C-alpha cells in the first residue's frame, strides 16, 4: 500500500525477470565469444538490446519509490543501484555524438599503424609489433622511434576526440547530480551507515594520495636501483641523479616495469622459479591444472565447482574450428551458470592465471544468494583483489614443492627471495605512481582544474613529479599522451588497479596471519587452511549488500585504506635496495631531460606572440639549418616538425631544439644550431621585425 | 494383486506448481524406484515400518519447482511457493519426495510457471490459476503499462546449463489423514 509495502514488491518484479534477461543476454555473450561467426555476433544486439531496454525501463519505474521513507538496507541500496539511470540525461543529438566519439577513439586505438621512417612501406600496429618492440628491444633509436611514432599517428587523432569526450561527459555526468565526470566514476567507494560518517567520493583522492606518500620511499629506492642497473645498458643516456626516459621502461607508457627484468636482475647466475618443464615432464593438461586449482580452493574450506563449470566452459583451444579470442576471463552467467573462458597451455604464468580466474569464480559464486543488483563486488577493488590474492600463495616455492613440480633439492637462499621480490615489485610497485598519477591526470581533467591548451605540459610536469619519468622528445597541446593507452582511449576507469593492489596485500596480510604463518609476507601459503577460509568465505558471500568499509573490517580489522601489509610484503627488498642504493643517488630533479643539455634558451622582448609567430619562428630556424648546412655540402631538409619547443612560457622566453629529419634520436649539437643561428642572424628576425636584444639567444 | 501408486511417478509431463493436481487413489517402489530421487524428506509416518497404519485415503500432489524450491515444500515454511503457490499444513503427515529432471522438463521448449504476487497468503491444498493481473495497491489494473501492476505467473526459464539450483524438479507430495477410516482401504 503505502512506500517500503510496493519497493520489494516492485524489487520481486525486477529481480524475477531481470534475472532471465540477464542469463539470456550472458549465454548470447558467451556463444559468441567462444564461437566468434557472423550469426553470432547478430545476437548481442537481440538479446542485450532487451535487457538493455528493460534495464532503462525498470530504472526510469524505480524513481517513483523515494529513498526516503524506506528503513531496510537491501531494497533502499538497490534503489540506490536503480534511480541513478542506465538512460543518461543527455540530448539525442548529443548522445549520438559521444557514441560516435567513442567508437572513432576505440577504432584509432585498435587500428592505428605507426610506419619506420626510412622505407615507410612496412607499418607497425601496437599489438602486432610495438608491444614487441616495447618489450623486447634494447635499442634505444628503436624504442624512441616506436614511442614517437606511437602518440604523432594516433594520439594526434585521438587529441581532439578527447576534448569533444571530456565536454561531453562531464555535461552527461551533471545531469547525474554530480559534478565531474571523475566525480561520477567514484560513485563507487561511496557508503552510508549512520550520522554522516560513511565514505564520500573526496575522500577516495586524500587516501590514495596518503597511500602514495607512504609508498614514497620504497618506489624511490626501486626507482634508483632501476636507473642503476639501466646504465649498464643505455651508456651516456641516462642522467645518474635525472628522470628515466619514457621509452626504457619495458612497454609502451611505462605501466608495468616487469620487462625490465633480465636489464635490473640481481644475482643472475641464480635461476628463478620456471616449473613449466617439469609441468610438461610430468604429463599436465588443462583438466590437471583446474583441477589442482580447485583441490588448493577446497583445501581452504571453499566448495567445489558446480559440474557445470567442467562442462559448459572451454578450457582448452577448440580442435574444431571455432574463432575465438583468447583472453583469460571469468564468467557468471547468472542463474547459478558459473565458466572459464581461456586458452590455457601448460606453463607457470598460465597455471597462476588460472587460479586468478578459479578465486574470481569462487567469488563469484559466493553472492549468488544476494538479489541480482548486489551481485558484484562490494567496490571496484575487491573483486580483482580476491583474484590476485588467490594466486600469491600458490606463486610461492612451498606450494610448488607439494605438488611436485619443484625439486627437493632446489635452493631456496636468501637471493632467490631477492630476485622473486624484485620481480614482484617491478610488476607492482612500479605500476601504483603510474596509476595514481594517470587517474589524478584525469580526475583534473574531469575537474577542468587543468585547462585545455595545459593537457600536456600539467601531464608531463606531474609525471616527471610523481612517477619520476622524463620524456624524450617535448610534446606541445597537438599531443594527447594519455589517451594513447587502452584505459583512456576506451573509457575505462584506472583507480580500481590502485586499490586492487592495496586491498590485496591487506587481504594477503590478513590471511597468513589468521593461517598461523611463521615467516615473512612473501613466503606464505594460506593452503590447508580452513580458519582462513571462513573469514575469506564471509566477505566474498556479502557482494555489495553492505558498505565496503565493513566488510573490509570484518576481514583486516581495518576500516581504512592501509599500504602497511604491502611495504612489509617488500620489506626484505626494501632493506636489500638502501644497502645498494648507498653509493648512488635516491630521487630524482624534474630538470633534466634527454632534450636538455642540447636544447636553446630563447627569451622574447616583444610584435605580438600568437601560435603564428610560432609557426614562423620555427620556420626560421629551419630554414636557418638548411642554410648553415647548405654550406657545409650536407643538403639536409629541415622542416618545422624537426624544430621542437619546450618551457614554452608564452608571455617571456622558451627553449627549443633541432633534431634531423628521418631520425628522431639525433639531435643536432647545440654549438651547431648556435653557428646556424649566428650565421642567419639578420633573416632569422627580419620577419619580425626586432633586433637581436629582443631575441637574445642565452 | 493391485495397488495404485504408480503412474504418477513415470508420466510424461508435470503441471506447474500454482497448477497442481491431486490423485484420488505399494510402498517398495519408493526404495528401488526409476529415478533415484533427490529429497526423501518424511514428517508424521516414518519411510521404515510405513505399511502397519494403514491409510483409507491417499493424495499424491505432483508439480514441478526449482531446485532452491524443493526446501519449502514442507510444514511450517515460508517462501514464494508457500506462501502464494503450494501450502502445506503445520500437521502435515507422509513424505516429499523429489528428483532432478534437468534432462527432461528443462530441454522443451515448454514453459513452468509460479505465482510470485498473491493478494494475501494461501490455505493449506488451496487452487490457485487465476491470471488476473495483480496491483499492489488493490483491484484490477487490467493495463501492464502503469504503475504497481505486475504479472502474477513469472516464468522459471529452464535451461540444461542452468546448474543444480536452478534445475527443474518433479515433486510428488504424499499425504495421509491419518484419523479418517471409513473402511475402504486396509
Ligand atoms: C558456432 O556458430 C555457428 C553459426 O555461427 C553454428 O552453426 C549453426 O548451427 C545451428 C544448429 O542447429 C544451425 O541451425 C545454424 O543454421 C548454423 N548456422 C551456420 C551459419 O552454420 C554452430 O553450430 C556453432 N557451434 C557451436 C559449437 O556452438
Ligand atoms: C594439505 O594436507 C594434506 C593432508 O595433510 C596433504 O596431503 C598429503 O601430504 C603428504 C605430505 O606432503 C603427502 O605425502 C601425501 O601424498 C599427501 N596426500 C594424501 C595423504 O592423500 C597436502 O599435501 C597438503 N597440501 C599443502 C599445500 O600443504
Ligand atoms: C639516428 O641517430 C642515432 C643517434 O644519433 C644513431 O645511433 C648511433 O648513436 C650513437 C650515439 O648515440 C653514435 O655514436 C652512432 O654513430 C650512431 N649510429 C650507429 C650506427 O650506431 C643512428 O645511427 C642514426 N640513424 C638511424 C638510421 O637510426
Ligand atoms: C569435492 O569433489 C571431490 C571429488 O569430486 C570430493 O571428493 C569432495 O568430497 C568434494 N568436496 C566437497 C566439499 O563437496
Ligand atoms: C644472504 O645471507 C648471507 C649470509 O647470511 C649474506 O652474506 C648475504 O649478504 C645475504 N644476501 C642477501 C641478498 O640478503
Amino acid at each position: 500500500s503505502t512506500t517500503e509495502d510496493r519497493a520489494k514488491i516492485f524489487l520481486d518484479n525486477f529481480n524475477h525477470e531481470a534475472e532471465d534477461l540477464s542469463y539470456q543476454s550472458s549465454l548470447a555473450s558467451w556463444e559468441y565469444n567462444t564461437n566468434i561467426s557472423d550469426e553470432n555476433v547478430q545476437k548481442m544486439d537481440e538479446a542485450g538490446a532487451k535487457w538493455s531496454a528493460f534495464y532503462e525501463e525498470q530504472s526510469k519505474l524505480a524513481k517513483n519509490y523515494p529513498l526516503e521513507e524506506i528503513q531496510t538496507v537491501p531494497v533502499k541500496l538497490q534503489l540506490q543501484i536503480l534511480q541513478q539511470s542506465g538512460s543518461p540525461v543527455l540530448s539525442e543529438d548529443k548522445s549520438k555524438r559521444l557514441n560516435s566519439i567513442l567508437n572513432a577513439m576505440s577504432t584509432i586505438y585498435s587500428t592505428g599503424k605507426v610506419c619506420k621512417p626510412n622505407n615507410p612501406q612496412e607499418c607497425f600496429l601496437l599489438e602486432p609489433g610495438l608491444d614487441n618492440i616495447m618489450g623486447t628491444s634494447k635499442d634505444y633509436n628503436e624504442r624512441l622511434w616506436a614511442w614517437e611514432g606511437w602518440r604523432a599517428e594516433v594520439g594526434k587523432q585521438l587529441r581532439p576526440l578527447y576534448e569533444e569526450y571530456v565536454v561531453l561527459k562531464n555535461e552527461m555526468a551533471r545531469g547525474y547530480h554530480y559534478e565531474d565526470y571523475g566525480d561520477y566514476w567514484r560513485r563507487d567507494y561511496e557508503t552510508e551507515e549512520s550520522s554522516g560518517s560513511g565514505y564520500s567520493r573526496d575522500q577516495l583522492m586524500k587516501d590514495v594520495d596518503r597511500i602514495f606518500t607512504e609508498i614514497k620511499p620504497l618506489y624511490e629506492h626501486l626507482h634508483a636501483y632501476v636507473r642503476t642497473k639501466l646504465m649498464d645498458t643505455y651508456p651516456f643516456h641516462i642522467s645518474p641523479t635525472g628522470c628515466l626516459p619514457a621509452h626504457l621502461l619495458g612497454d609502451m607508457w611505462g605501466r608495468f616495469w616487469t620487462n625490465l627484468y633480465p636489464l635490473t636482475v640481481p644475482f643472475g647466475q641464480k635461476p628463478n622459479i620456471d616449473v613449466t618443464d617439469a609441468m610438461v615432464n610430468q604429463g599436465w593438461d588443462a583438466n590437471r591444472i583446474f583441477k589442482e586449482a580447485e583441490k588448493f580452493f577446497v583445501s581452504v574450506g571453499l566448495p567445489n565447482m558446480t559440474e557445470g563449470f567442467w562442462n559448459n566452459s572451454m578450457l582448452t583451444e577448440p580442435g574444431d574450428g571455432r574463432k575465438v579470442v583468447c583472453h583469460p576471463t571469468a564468467w557468471d552467467l547468472g542463474k547459478g551458470d558459473f565458466r572459464i573462458k581461456m586458452c590455457t597451455k601448460v606453463t607457470m604464468e598460465d597455471f597462476l592465471t588460472a587460479h586468478h580466474e578459479m578465486g574470481h569464480i569462487q567469488y563469484d559464486m559466493a553472492y549468488a544468494t544476494q538479489p541480482y543488483l548486489l551481485r558484484n563486488g562490494a567496490n571496484e577493488g575487491f573483486h580483482e583483489a580476491v583474484g590476485e590474492v588467490m594466486s600469491l600463495s600458490v606463486a610461492t616455492p612451498k606450494h610448488l614443492k607439494t605438488m611436485g613440480l619443484l625439486s627437493p633439492d632446489f635452493l631456496e637462499d636468501n637471493e632467490t627471495e631477492i630476485n622473486f621480490l624484485l620481480k614482484q615489485a617491478l610488476n607492482i610497485v612500479g605500476t601504483l605512481p603510474f596509476t595514481y598519477m594517470l587517474e589524478k591526470w584525469r580526475w583534473m581533467v574531469f575537474r577542468g582544474e587543468i585547462p585545455k591548451e595545459e593537457w600536456m605540459k600539467k601531464w608531463w610536469e606531474m609525471k616527471r613529479d610523481l612517477v619520476g619519468v622524463v620524456e624524450p622528445v617535448p610534446h606541445d597541446e597537438t599531443y594527447c599522451d594519455p589517451a594513447s593507452l587502452f584505459h583512456v582511449a576506451n573509457d575505462y576507469s584506472f583507480i580500481r588497479y590502485y586499490t586492487r593492489t592495496i586491498f590485496e596485500f591487506q587481504f594477503h596480510e590478513a590471511l597468513c596471519r589468521i593461517a598461523q604463518h611463521d615467516g615473512p609476507l612473501h613466503k606464505c601459503d594460506i593452503s590447508n587452511s580452513t580458519d582462513a577460509g571462513k573469514k575469506l568465505h564471509q566477505m566474498l558471500s556479502v557482494g555489495k549488500s553492505q558498505p565496503w568499509t565493513v566488510t573490509l573490517k570484518d576481514i583486516v580489522d581495518s576500516r581504512n585504506m592501509d599500504v602497511g601489509p604491502l611495504l612489509r610484503y617488500f620489506e626484505p627488498l626494501y632493506t636489500w635496495l638502501q644497502e645498494q642504493n648507498r653509493k648512488s643517488h635516491v630521487g630524482w630533479n624534474t630538470d633534466w631531460s634527454p632534450y636538455s643539455d642540447q636544447s636553446i634558451k630563447v627569451r622574447i622582448s616583444l610584435y605580438e606572440w600568437n601560435d603564428n609567430e610560432m609557426y614562423l619562428f620555427r620556420s626560421s630556424v629551419a630554414y636557418a639549418m638548411r642554410e648553415y648546412f647548405s654550406k657545409k655540402n650536407q643538403p639536409i631538409l629541415f622542416g618545422v616538425e624537426n624544430v621542437w619547443v619546450s618551457n614554452l612560457k608564452p608571455r617571456i622566453s622558451f627553449n627549443f631544439h633541432v633534431t634531423s629529419p628521418g631520425n628522431v634520436s639525433d639531435i643536432i649539437p647545440r654549438s651547431e644550431v648556435e653557428g646556424a643561428i649566428r650565421m642567419s642572424r639578420s633573416r632569422i628576425n627580419d620577419a619580425f621585425r626586432l633586433d637581436d636584444n629582443s631575441l637574445e639567444f642565452l | 494383486n493391485l495397488c495404485p501408486f504408480g503412474q504418477v511417478f513415470n508420466a510424461s509431463n508435470f503441471p506447474s506448481v500454482y497448477a497442481w493436481e491431486r490423485l484420488r487413489i505399494d510402498y517398495a517402489v519408493l526404495y528401488n524406484s526409476s529415478s533415484s530421487f533427490s529429497t526423501f524428506k518424511c514428517y508424521g509416518v516414518s519411510p521404515t515400518k510405513l505399511n502397519d497404519l494403514c491409510f483409507s485415503s491417499v493424495y499424491a500432489d505432483y508439480f514441478v519447482v526449482k531446485g532452491d524450491d524443493v526446501r519449502q515444500i514442507a510444514p511450517a515454511q515460508t517462501g514464494v511457493i508457500a506462501d502464494y503457490n503450494y501450502k502445506l499444513p503445520d500437521d502435515f503427515t507422509g513424505c516429499v519426495l523429489a528428483w532432478n529432471t534437468n534432462s527432461v522438463d528443462s530441454k522443451s521448449g515448454n514453459n513452468f510457471y509460479y505465482r510470485l504476487f498473491r493478494h494475501g497468503k494461501i490455505k493449506p491444498y488451496e487452487r490457485d490459476i487465476s491470471n488476473v493481473l495483480y496491483n499492489s495497491a488493490g483491484g484490477t489494473c487490467s493495463s501492464i503499462s502503469q504503475l504497481g501492476c505486475y504479472e502474477p505467473l513469472k516464468s522459471y526459464g529452464f535451461t540444461p546449463t542452468v546448474g543444480v539450483g536452478y534445475q527443474p524438479y518433479r515433486v510428488v507430495v504424499l499425504s495421509f489423514e491419518l484419523l479418517n477410516a471409513p473402511a475402504t482401504v486396509c
